[PDB]
């Protein structure tokens, strides 16, 4: 399973060492694959860039680059974890502990989160030794796609800046099933922004082809059935910019045989497909459980096999 | 130590639950007291006869 | 019925060691209170002079 | 392997168990891992979501939410099917079917929907116990994304139409993608959900950049490496768009939330991942269709 060890330092204060035991199940950044390491690596002190602490969107960077490992057990010297990004291969399902307000489900692919709501608990600080460690949150990629969107455009239009009045809208505040989600909203930096928003408009560019301009031929046809279906009127959401984007074949047909339809869904589909996974870290785990058990309770240890 | 029940269907095959606790002894205390007067003191001890 | 029979009286007049203390106009926690978090322009119309 | 073992339901014709013997070797999706589970719980009438039976886009879904286990053994009484994804990867070789094009020696087939081809062809119905099961085709991953893209393009030609990506050229023979007669009409009526999350989800996406470049690097190192590679691309794009379609920071930055989740939404259900690889030995290296295959976990 190749397994990496992660050396407790010295003593930790038995306060801190229980802390350390509660910890089994839970998530680890490493810094390479490993087999001897330090617990100063792991820190939350290691994700410190020159000088400053990355932000919210300056972590999901961090975990970005480094590898993800779970946490199987810990002993008096050392803490086991079990590398996903590669030592995955276990016959049965290592136990990830949910932590998150959210549930699981069965078959969930779980993406990983800074913590980032606005009740939360991932402190952990250890006196003994200086060091803390802020464990991410386990989330569905639904879920964790949707937050990362609301990072990204709170980060982005506090950059334009709104011009417009003082008063924008949320993109704090999210729902899953019932349950308010309240994101924290607490700096923005330049360079996180940045590769954020650079990234986004990069690729939204490449998924624009020739035969993209067939495509938006099709808009006024949308809003034909936004209107006499019911669904395709649910799809349409109302604040749907395509509703105000229709409030054209061009000729410029290259020989008749290329089939551009084909070749601008192929290429929309890899960049701009593909959004969740390079803003943030794809799903690596799903859950599923043996015992039939078809959630995981907030708080439970959800059995988790590969790559969705 | 709890007990089970082996069950059909799709309900959840189920572990056996055991269960451990510590109860915390809780403290108190009573108090009484008594007196004695002076002249009683004087003569419980020699002095007066 | 107060206690023993007495069939008894709360009437408004009783309420003036209430109502008629000036804890009664003092809002300054109120606005100061529900300030926070800018509200939405509002169309000021009967708001404005 | 991990075998689980579906439960035969109550006494079943005889033409009925011989049409389950002949489907050893056919993907099933199992809703849980459970050991023991029944057989209505597979059967395609468990697929059913919203009081109707799952269109394309539907079932890509389930596909991507259930577990697929291959056939191995089916017995009277039992049918015992061994999840893809439970084990270490490259272990537990279980046969499959090739159904359609050949399945090289290697390609990780991916489980695609049945409708995509042939439609009811593999719909396999009992009907003494009165269930149905509609097994997924086993197709190599560049074919199966090709096909799944192919046939969304032929879907939007058809939401207005007034080159044939029909005819498949892999391998040996030209495949056939259209059976003619009603069948696209079938099949077509199947995408039809899937063609508008497609089209919806494209339409959406460029009004939406094409509103916000013009909606930014006009409020640094954004406005000039932006406009620097965008060169007669993005801005020629803007253009041409703006030229034959109309034109918010505020909804648009609420719009490009909802947008970038359902983009993604879209590239889960689509793109397919495979379930198993082939890798044969002291095997023919090509499987003919019909013909069990060699297969193992993980790409």
């Amino acid at each position: 399973c190749f397994e990496a060890d992660i050396a407790i330092p010295s003593g930790i204060s038995r306060p801190d060492a229980a802390a350390l035991q509660r910890c089994e199940g839970r998530v680890v950044f490493l810094p390479t694959i490993r087999r001897q390491l330090a617990l100063a690596d792991v820190a939350h002190e290691s994700f410190v860039s020159g000088g400053v602490s990355p932000d919210t969107l300056g972590l999901l960077l961090a975990y970005r680059r480094r590898f993800p490992a779970v946490i199987t057990r810990v002993l008096p010297t050392r803490i086991v974890a079990c590398p996903v990004d590669l030592g995955l291969t276990h016959a049965g399902t290592v136990n990830l502990r949910n932590t998150s307000p959210v549930d699981l489900c069965n078959g969930d692919p779980v993406s990983l989160v800074p913590p980032v709501f606005e009740g939360q608990a991932t402190d952990v600080r250890l006196e003994s030794l200086d060091l803390t460690l802020r464990f991410p949150v386990p989330l569905p990629t639904p879920l964790a796609r949707e937050i990362v969107a609301r990072l990204v455009a709170r980060g982005i239009r506090d950059l334009n800046p709104d011009r417009t009045p003082g008063e924008l809208p949320d993109l704090n505040v999210l729902y899953y099933n019932g349950a308010r989600l309240s994101l924290v909203a607490d700096v923005q930096q330049l360079a996180s922004v940045n590769t954020e928003l650079r990234s986004l408009v990069l690729n939204m560019v490449y998924s624009i082809t020739e035969g993209t301009t067939l495509i938006l031929t099709l808009i006024p046809r949308l809003l034909a059935l936004s209107a006499q279906d019911g669904y395709v009127n649910a799809l349409l959401q109302m604040q749907s910019v395509t509703r105000e984007a229709a409030q054209a074949p061009m000729l410029m047909q290259d020989g008749e045989r290329r089939l551009p339809l084909y070749e601008a869904l192929v290429a929309w589909l890899a960049h701009a497909g593909q959004l969740g996974d390079i803003l943030a870290l794809a799903p690596a785990v799903r859950v599923c459980t043996f015992d039939g058990a078809a959630v995981v309770q907030s708080g439970d240890m959800a059995p988790v096999i590969r790559y969705p | 130590h709890q007990p089970l029940i082996a069950r059909d269907g799709p309900h959840p095959v189920e572990q056996p639950v055991h269960n451990y606790m510590t109860k915390v002894i809780d403290r108190r205390a009573l108090n009484a007291a008594f007196s004695l007067a002076t002249e009683a003191i004087a003569l419980l001890t020699g002095e007066a006869l | 019925w107060g206690k023993d029979h007495q069939v008894l009286r709360l009437s408004m007049e009783n309420a003036v060691g209430t109502v008629c203390h000036p804890s009664l106009m003092n809002i300054d926690a109120a606005v100061g209170g529900v300030n926070h978090d800018p509200v939405e322009a509002a169309n000021p119309y009967g708001a404005y002079v």
